């Protein structure tokens, strides 16, 4: 999944 | 300034439980986004990402080591734990743990992502080895033979790391190489150690090996076989 | 999972030389990128995070570019502390990987490594367990293929290798490989045998000796 800080 | 620091058991036996300590200062894990994760390195390996956790208290995890892996925080402690179970032989690494900072904030406004992008500072790393082997002395066998010869001394079925070995009781340094050992599968280590010289010099060669651990000293002189 | 190749995986440089490092990204990872340096025996550290910004303390000669699938990390006057390994790391996806890194050591002229093979003690012999060892001694560069047989057979899984640090002298690296044979199977064959294959020999070489000739 995306990284805590991605969009 | 901030450091952290891994703590934990040196060696631990297939299918327990290890369990991993990384106590730091200079940041909470209560300050705005910070994180604080643990990496791996198996040696002469490449880095392996384990897993983070972050003050908001979000956890994420390697997806092959998922069902083995808790991570845990201890924020009036300033330590995160990291829990990995049934370990086996593989599991030996080197094991660190590392700061990740949030956002920058503005007035307590979040502004920049930017320096979220990194791992920036890191423990110096804790070596954990995986064997269920007892301490245990070296065997130590002899290895004999531009035009260099080359003899040395194998240091065989041994545990736990380390071994010192040192030729001519410390006098024979030139051409001496001693390489770092491999884990056997069997869980004890073996090394070798050899010496190239003039084919000429065949004065005396002596490997002195010294495992500490095991109160075990052995001076063997190898020749050139042949009676 | 998302995979992260870097290029060269090894680099052979001098002190004021200017090298770049490459990696490339399977899936676009946007600019959530950083560098490293690792020297031996001490921790990775932080270089360049944010695929090009430069982290804080860091020496200006490195420089990191690049964003998507592709990025370069440069050092433009390489000095001793730099011999290291480099890697680096996407934190766009979960999780969060690391490269196979890229070994940049003293570059020195090709030297073929001298080859030598050990036939197993007596002694050990005794014992019940046969070791032949394969040394490889002081060539350059670092890669270099050991391939044991065994009246001809190839031999697959019953060998280990391990290969010293870059001698500070020589610039040149050993490599010794042991082949470990119960004293029964040992004794039930007669050629044994290390092939060597290395960018500073011509065609591979083979050491070999047949056991119990005396």
């Amino acid at each position: 999944e995306n990284d805590k800080w991605a969009s | 300034r901030i450091t952290l620091k891994e703590s934990g058991p040196p060696l631990v036996k297939p299918t327990q439980t290890l369990t991993l300590t990384c106590s730091f200062s200079g940041f909470s894990l209560s300050d705005f986004g910070v994180g604080v994760g643990w990496i791996r390195q198996p040696p002469g390996k490449a880095l392996e990402w384990l897993a983070i956790i972050y003050s908001d208290d979000d956890k994420r995890y390697s997806p092959s080591l998922n069902t083995r892996l808790t991570i845990t925080k201890d924020t009036s402690k300033n330590q995160v734990v990291l829990v990995m179970t049934r370990v086996s032989p593989v599991d030996t690494a080197t094991y660190f743990c590392a700061h990740r900072r949030g956002p920058t904030t503005l007035f307590g406004v979040p502004i920049a992502r930017g320096p979220v992008n990194a791992m920036d500072v890191w423990g110096q790393g804790i070596t954990v080895t995986i064997s269920s082997t007892s301490t245990k002395g070296p065997s130590v066998f002899p290895l004999a033979p531009g035009a260099a010869a080359a003899l040395g001394c194998l240091v065989k079925d041994y545990f736990p790391e380390p071994v010192t070995v040192s030729w001519n009781s410390g006098a024979l340094t030139s051409g001496v190489h001693t390489f770092p050992a491999v884990l056997q599968s069997s869980g004890l280590y073996s090394l070798s150690s050899v010496v190239t010289v003039p084919s000429s010099s065949l004065q005396t060669y002596t490997c002195n090996v010294n495992h500490k651990p095991s109160n075990t000293k052995v001076d063997k002189r190898v020749e050139p076989k042949s009676c | 999972a998302l995979q992260l190749t870097q290029s060269p995986s090894s680099l052979s440089a001098s002190v004021g030389d200017r090298i770049t490092i490459t990696c490339r990204a399977s899936q676009g990872v946007t600019s959530a990128l950083a560098w490293y340096r690792q020297k031996p025996g001490s921790p990775p550290q932080l270089l360049i995070y944010d695929a090009s910004s430069l982290e804080s303390g860091v020496p200006s000669r490195f420089s990191g570019s690049g964003s998507g699938t592709e990025f370069t990390l440069t050092i433009s006057t390489l000095r001793p502390e730099d011999f290291a390994t480099y890697y680096c790391q996407q934190l766009h996806f979960y999780p969060h990987t690391f490269g196979g890194g890229t070994r940049v050591d003293v570059r020195r002229t090709v030297a073929a490594p001298s080859v030598f093979i050990f036939p197993p003690s007596d002694e050990q012999l005794k014992s019940g367990t046969a070791s032949v060892v394969c040394l490889l001694n002081n060539f350059y560069p670092r890669e270099a293929k050991v391939q044991w047989k065994v009246d001809n057979a190839l031999q697959s899984g019953n060998s280990q290798e391990s290969v010293t640090e870059q001698d500070s002298k020589d610039s040149t690296y050993s490599l010794s490989s042991t082949l470990t044979l119960s004293k029964a199977d040992y004794e039930k064959h007669k050629v044994y045998e290390c092939e060597v294959t290395h960018q500073g020999l011509s065609s591979p070489v083979t050491k070999s000796f047949n056991r119990g000739e005396c």
